RNA sequence: UGCGAAAGCAGUUGAAGACAAGUGCUUGUCGUUCGUUAUAAAUGGCCU
């Protein structure tokens, strides 16, 4: 007779880590400047800017895969398009989880998932300037340490290959 | 009084070509009718168009290529230098440009195929072909004084004899050039002679708000259709099912069955628009297929606005409210009514 | 961000007998005015139309005062003996009165110099001499021979009505709003009858017993009548014949009653009643004919009046003493070649197709003491509070925002004996008050624990302690006195 | 200041017009005064509140 | 919020916040927008975060 | 045709503007209205009006961002301490400029202003400026979009006008 | 869905997943300034209790204030009880009543339990 | 709820409820432009 | 810190390591750890 059932959201996410800052905040604002897209505990929320409304959102017990993965893991960084390649969005999570997802439309159940190869490692930021991509990671007197790696996709084997800059 | 100085439907009517002038020169701009794509997705405006580099240079006719016929979309365009441009919407250029040897004006058009048929303020006919992209003949048919209007009779799949009016109505055979039989037709300028079915076509001049219907093959008066004022545009539906005119005065006619007292028929049902402060929104073009209509209004100075109606539901007498702006209090929506922030918190006050 | 939130004034719980919106409405009858007449002003009446002229009936004249100067403008001394009526009839063309020797007279309001008409209505005095309201020619008489005729201005040799029945003197006519045909009148018997002048008349259709002689028949609607006799006022229902409210407030006999309705005050109706002990009050028929006002006189008050509804201008109570008094209380309500540069300053933007607005409201003007709250200026802010001329509320206001802002030691450091006495003054008055008593322990008691030393070496101080000590001792026996009263009331319940 | 009180000047010769206005020119008190970026349109505002346009024939 | 400008050393401000500042951040090509983040550290059961998204030219909440 | 004779205005017409590119004509005046209208040189009828309270228009102007083509703007200014841009019809995008970040004092009215194109040498990026009138000899320079006060010129005497040229380096 | 954040309401619409309003409920420090250094240990009053009427053109609130410390009356709490309107249409709520102390000095209201529609037309409410 | 269904709320702030063609080519390409 | 009413009733606030300063010794500190229920102070104040 009666279910339970999760309806309303929870809180902005954010970037838990002591050291960093002035990179707390992981929402983004799109290319053409007319939607923001900030991830939540459990959704990914997109907002347009104009009209003050949230014209999508994206819930991780709809999509099996979000499910899965979130359902602890958190999106260390959203990154506009794709990067394998217009409403595509790249999420990053700290395990090393990266998706694919689509806002603007239908959510595919089949996104474009893969995973970066980190040992014994927590993904904590990832960045780009054009096409070229790093990603800074921790491992560990109660202060981490950091390792910045170069991160590139290759086509033959569809895989993220990692390659050590600086510690 | 209209901003927009010709406009013209495509044959499947759901785009219309209209020619209006930017400063000092006319701009030529196709607009979607409907107002969603089979596909689902919204229709946008189209800011493209096609200027015409020279103040003097006018557009004096416009014709659509038919979509289906064709591979490319294309609209001809005849001009008072005396050439035919023939333009593809999509590179949105003059793709070839029809000249004939001399410069004076081109008065109306019409296509059948390849075929393609103009006429000069000469009263000279031209023949081209847009395959192969010749001038095949040129003529001049004598007692032809003047030449306003020409259409081309649908028989088969060739062109045998030709329509002309310039105040009276006229049939030419092609081989043998020379009138076959003349209609009476109106005292002013002859506007509008497209023919409706085979041995019937209608016929309307300037500043007349009288249509005759011409037997071709008898050459007597049928019937003369009424409007309520002067008729600028007119489009057919099926086979004489219905007429729609379009009066000067902003409103819209419809003639329901005019071929089935008998002599002189009135309008059936008639539609206007009005907004809802309570200005009237004339109508400038119409279109209509087999049981819907399509209404075209100017919002803004150009930009043409369209609307889809069931004419067989409309009763008779049908005023179309649309919203308008008027003393519209500009609500932004960051702000609530009293200009406060939304994402400020109330005070307290007790 | 938020507008900044203005300081809220404190308000402590309400005490009793708080202003109520009918009491700041009548308060606003302030200039009074005193004329000293050669006899007891007997009636006053207001004209219906404007200006709203009143007429005063006093020994053997009648006065028009002009409502805007509140002075006389025409005087009606043709009488010879005493006058007893001044009304106008509702067109307010004529006004009638009436004489010790019976003979009334119609003249022209606003023209003492013309008679229009003379009646001699009986030998005996005639009281009361009314127009009727809703019928212009017929004029109501009221006599000592106790018979209430019913003229007609066009003829004035015979009655049109004679109504009789009252065995004692009928000092009292009224005409019942919507019944044209009905006539009220009220006699020393202390009957009210009621008679149809449709009807053959002269027997009246019922009677009301007042118990007390009637002084007045005033009707306050179409259904209802409030008639004022002895020491009370009682209201009858004319469909019910019998008697809804009774109010007995006053202590002398009640004398004149008014009605005044669809004015602009909070009450939508007043009735005004004079009381023949100096009282004349205000009663509001929508709450049961409660007491909502009342004006105190020097003499017994034998007539009130109050502006018409439709006063169109300042409006006026009117009281008429015995001793002749007369007391007013008033309620008062470039070049062408420069425009036409700037000339586009008056459109509203009435024909445009959107209309944008972002002008602020303007805010009221911020006080000195809110300034420098809002600028963190803590010690400054306690310096207005204790300023010449400075609310009391107003000043308490200040010393909570600093309590509640954590501000009270650091609006208390910068400073020495000179600076502290203002505080200690107020502190000493701040005290006495419930409201500000506990605000001013907490300042005492820093200021105590923050100048111990200085108040060893300056003199000045110490007198503000020995006598501020001296004020909180007496409070304590306040305070405990109102404990003991308590325990008493406690054992009575 | 003055009505009627607007003059083209012909460069690089920086030569007055002498056809254009004339004495029935309307102009009125002019304040404003803007050229389109293309085909010679001359739009001239005035106290009156009327903007009144031309076309130089040359553009 | 304090907008320091360097040149002058100027400042301008936009007071009564709905919380304390945890992070600043100029999101556009023009600098069109702010991006902030906000605590309400009024609340210590739990770290309430509000992302405001201000309009730099009016300094008006864009998206709250 | 006279471009105002479809929708007369109330006022003297203080400021004209014809669009970079469309053929628009912005009006403007002490009427507080902004309207725009489509110059055929035969109908010349009204595209949209907006009336704006309490804020008399002594200059209006069209600006159009020189890299993104498609920005449109409109900046009007009166006797007022602020200033308006609209964007470019259910509504209206309207911001207002006030702030002048520490320099209000030598700026007490934007009525007399101007727009132009300023291109950051150190990044080769290019974005529109509005420069103002000063008290003394002042001439303040903000940002066309952000706001931000950029910098500020100053000469001897009483300013007069200003005006604005530009000289190409290289591609 | 309405949270009584402390000394301020949130009002949360939970079919749209937004917030619809934040209203200040209290007087004190609220948004007047930036509490600084010893500031911060001002408490600003809290709303304990909140509860609508059966009809809901009624809001009832019950508010705790803390004095500030180092004085006199720095162990006094002030309870207060407010009643708040507003039409459908609007979206704040306007304080129409306030009731400082009751039940008494330093006595809280534990329990309120608005009125059922029989009692009043639930225009009524038991404080406990 | 005040209808059949209660909410709940959980400490991660998460609101529960228990309860009971030629023209077709062109119209792709116009829009596109 | 625990319990309770708000009043109050009981009970805590330890050790190691590293660093700085002064003179191996003294003091003060900790973006160091283990265990127990367990004054402040860089002239530095809120727009239009």
């Amino acid at each position: 007779q009666y279910k339970l059932s999760v309806v309303s959201g929870g809180k902005p996410a954010l970037n838990n880590l002591s050291s960093v800052t002035g990179n707390k905040n992981i929402a983004r604002l799109s290319q053409d400047q007319r939607n923001y897209i900030i991830p939540f505990n459990n959704q990914i929320k997109v907002y347009s800017v104009e009209t003050r409304q949230c014209v999508k959102t994206l819930k991780f017990a709809n999509n099996s895969l979000l499910s899965g993965i979130f359902l602890n893991e958190s999106i260390v960084k959203i990154l506009l398009g794709d990067i394998t390649v217009a409403h595509l969005i790249t999420v990053f999570t700290n395990n090393g989880h990266v998706i694919v997802l689509n806002y603007k439309g239908k959510l595919v159940e089949s996104p474009k998932h893969f995973k970066i190869s980190l040992a014994d490692e927590k993904l904590a930021n990832v960045f780009h300037s054009e096409g070229n991509y790093r990603i800074l990671t921790t491992f560990k007197n109660s202060l981490q340490s950091y390792r910045l790696y170069a991160l590139t996709f290759d086509d033959a084997k569809k895989q993220f290959e990692v390659a050590h800059q600086a510690e | 009084d209209s901003p927009v100085l010709q406009s013209a439907y495509d044959p499947s009517g759901q785009y219309l070509c209209y020619v209006t002038v930017a400063l000092d020169k006319q701009r030529v701009g196709v607009q979607p009718t409907q107002r969603a794509t089979s596909s689902g997705v919204d229709t946008v405006w189209n800011e493209n168009f096609l200027y015409l580099e020279d103040s003097k240079l006018k557009v004096t006719c416009l014709k659509w290529v038919n979509l289906a016929s064709s591979d490319t979309v294309a609209i001809i365009l005849g001009m008072n230098n005396g050439e035919i441009w023939l333009y593809s919407v999509l590179a949105n250029e003059v793709t070839y440009k029809f000249t004939t040897g001399n410069s004076y004006e081109i008065k109306d058009i019409d296509l059948m195929g390849n075929q393609l048929w103009c006429i000069d303020s000469s009263d000279a006919f031209y023949q081209f072909d847009l395959l192969q992209f010749k001038l095949l003949q040129h003529f001049r048919i004598n007692n032809c004084v003047q030449l306003n209007k020409l259409t081309i009779v649908p028989a088969g799949d060739s062109v045998a004899q030709l329509l002309v009016a310039s105040h009276s109505i006229s049939l030419i055979d092609i081989e043998e050039k020379k009138v076959v039989m003349t209609f009476p037709g109106h005292v002013s300028p002859v506007s509008t002679l497209q023919v409706i079915t085979n041995e019937f076509f209608i016929s309307g001049a300037e500043g007349d708000r009288f249509l005759n219907v011409y037997d071709i093959h008898s050459g007597m008066t049928k019937c003369v259709l009424v409007a309520e004022s002067d008729i600028k545009e007119l489009s057919h539906s099926g086979q004489a099912d219905s007429i729609a005119v379009t009066t000067e005065d902003g409103s819209l006619e419809i003639f329901v069955d005019p071929l089935v007292g008998n002599k002189s028929k009135k309008s059936s049902k008639k539609i206007q628009i009005v907004s809802k402060d309570g200005r009237k929104v004339p109508i400038y073009n119409a279109f209509i297929n087999k049981d819907l209509l399509n209404v075209s209004w100017l919002q803004n100075a150009t930009m043409p606005y369209f609307k889809n109606l069931q004419w067989r539901e409309i009763p008779n007498e049908y005023t179309v409210e649309i919203s308008l702006n008027w003393n519209n209090k500009n609500k932004s929506a960051d702000r609530d009514l009293h200009g406060k922030d939304l994402a400020s918190a109330t005070n307290y006050v007790e | 961000s938020t507008a900044r939130p203005r300081i809220i004034t404190s308000k402590a719980p309400l005490l009793p007998q708080q202003t109520t919106p009918e009491q700041r409405y009548w308060r606003q009858y302030t200039s009074a005015q005193l004329v000293k007449e050669h006899n007891s002003v007997t009636h006053i009446s207001f004209n219906p139309q404007h200006p709203h002229d009143f007429a005063v009936t006093s020994s053997t004249r009648v006065q028009i005062f002009s409502s805007r100067t509140r002075q006389v403008i025409k005087t009606f001394s043709r009488f010879k003996d005493v006058v007893y009526s001044a009304s106008f009839r509702s067109d307010g063309k004529l006004l009638c009165a009436g004489d010790a020797t019976g003979l009334v007279s119609v003249y022209d309001s606003y023209n003492p110099r013309t008679i229009l008409l003379s009646i001699n209505a009986s030998t005996h005095p005639t009281h009361v001499t009314k127009f009727h309201t809703q019928d212009n020619k017929i004029l109501a008489t009221a006599s000592d021979d106790r018979v209430t005729r019913l003229w007609d201005i066009s003829n004035a040799y015979e009655p049109q009505l004679e109504l009789t029945g009252a065995t004692d003197y009928v000092r009292t006519l009224s005409f019942i709003p919507a019944a044209p045909h009905l006539v009220a009148t009220g006699s020393y018997d202390g009957l009210i009858r009621l008679y149809d002048t449709r009807s053959s008349g002269s027997t009246p259709i019922y009677s009301l017993n007042h118990d007390q002689p009637v002084e007045n028949v005033i009707a306050v609607s179409p259904t209802q009548i409030v008639s004022c006799g002895g020491n009370n006022f009682k209201v009858w229902d004319l469909t019910s014949n019998k008697k809804l409210y009774e109010r007995g407030n006053f202590n002398k006999a009640v004398t004149c009653l008014d009605y005044v309705e669809n004015f602009d005050s909070p009450m939508q109706s007043a009735l005004i009643a004079s009381s023949l002990d100096g009282h004349v009050k205000v009663f509001d028929p929508l709450d049961n004919f409660q007491v909502k006002f009342g004006w105190k006189f020097s003499g017994p008050v034998l007539s009130c009046a109050v502006s018409p509804s439709t006063a169109q201008g300042n409006r006026h109570l009117v009281a008429g003493l015995s001793s002749g008094l007369l007391a007013i209380r008033t309620k008062k309500k470039k070049s062408n070649n420069f425009q036409r540069m700037m000339r586009g300053s008056e459109y509203q933007g009435d024909q445009e197709h959107i209309i944008h607005n972002d002008k602020v409201r303007s805010q009221r003007r911020m006080r000195a003491f809110e300034r420098n709250i809002n600028q963190f200026k803590w010690s400054e802010a306690l310096d207005n509070a204790f300023v010449p001329g400075m609310a009391k509320e107003l000043t308490l206001t200040v010393l909570q925002e600093l309590r509640k802002r954590g501000k009270v030691r650091v609006a208390l450091y910068g400073r020495d004996e000179s600076t502290l006495e203002p505080l200690l003054n107020w502190c000493l008055k701040g005290i006495e008050d419930v409201r500000s008593a506990s605000i001013v322990a907490d300042w005492v008691a820093v200021v105590l624990e923050l100048y111990g030393n200085t108040l060893e070496s300056s003199p000045v101080l110490q007198e503000l302690m020995i006598d501020l000590k001296t004020k909180v001792r007496h409070e304590i026996h306040k305070s405990k006195e109102a404990q003991r009263i308590e325990g008493m009331l406690q054992l009575l319940t | 200041a003055v009505k009627d009180a607007l003059r083209l000047v012909h460069l690089p010769s920086c030569s007055v017009f002498s056809n254009w206005p004339t004495s029935g020119t309307p102009l009125g008190k002019v304040t404003s005064v803007a050229f389109s970026p293309s085909g010679g349109l001359l739009a001239v505002g005035n106290e009156q509140g009327k903007v009144r346009l031309w076309k130089l024939n040359h553009y | 919020m304090s907008l320091w400008q360097l040149e002058t050393n100027s400042q301008q401000f936009l007071p009564r916040l709905n919380g304390i500042i945890i992070d600043c951040q100029v999101l556009g090509p023009q600098g069109n927008y702010y991006s902030l983040i906000l605590q309400m550290t009024e609340n210590n059961s739990n770290s309430d975060y509000q992302f405001l998204l201000l309009n730099a030219s009016d300094l008006t909440s864009k998206l709250s | 045709k006279d471009a105002n004779a479809s929708h007369p205005s109330h006022s003297a017409i203080q400021s004209l503007s014809f669009h970079p590119s469309k053929p628009l004509l912005l009006t403007g005046g002490y009427d507080k209205t902004l309207r725009i209208y489509h110059i055929d040189g035969k109908t010349n009828h009204l595209v949209t009006s907006l009336h704006l309270v309490g804020s008399p228009i002594q200059t209006c102007t069209f600006y159009t961002s020189l890299s993104n083509q498609n920005q449109q703007n409109i900046f009007t200014a009166g006797r007022r301490r602020y200033m308006h841009s609209w964007d470019l019809s259910q509504t209206a995008k309207i911001e207002k400029f006030s702030r002048l970040y520490g320099h209000e004092s030598t700026q007490r009215s934007f009525e007399n202003f101007k727009v132009a194109h300023l291109q950051n040498s150190q990044t080769n990026s290019v974005h529109g400026i509005v420069l103002l009138q000063g008290n003394n000899g002042w001439i303040n320079i903000l940002h066309s979009t952000s706001g931000l006060w950029l910098m500020g010129c100053k000469i001897e005497g009483v300013i007069t006008d200003f005006c604005i040229d530009y000289q190409p380096i290289s591609r | 869905l309405y949270f009584p954040h402390i000394s301020a309401v949130q009002i949360f619409d939970f079919y749209k997943n937004e917030q619809v309003n934040y209203q200040y409920l209290t007087s004190g420090v609220n948004n007047s300034m930036g509490k600084v250094r010893f500031e911060l240990n001002l408490q600003d009053p809290i709303i304990t209790d909140l509860k609508f009427t059966k009809d809901g053109q009624w809001m009832i609130t019950y508010e705790i204030e803390y004095p500030p410390n180092d004085l006199l009356s720095s162990k006094d709490l002030t309870h207060i009880l407010k009643f708040w309107t507003k039409n459908d249409n609007e979206t704040n709520w306007n304080l129409k009543t306030k009731v400082i102390n009751p039940h008494g000095i330093s006595v809280p209201i534990t329990k309120i339990l608005p009125s059922p529609r029989s009692v009043n037309n639930s225009q009524g409410c038991l404080t406990a | 709820n005040y209808d059949t269904d209660f909410i709940f709320l959980d400490i991660e702030s998460t609101l529960g409820v228990v309860g009971t063609s030629n023209s077709d080519i062109f119209a792709e390409q116009l829009h596109k432009l």
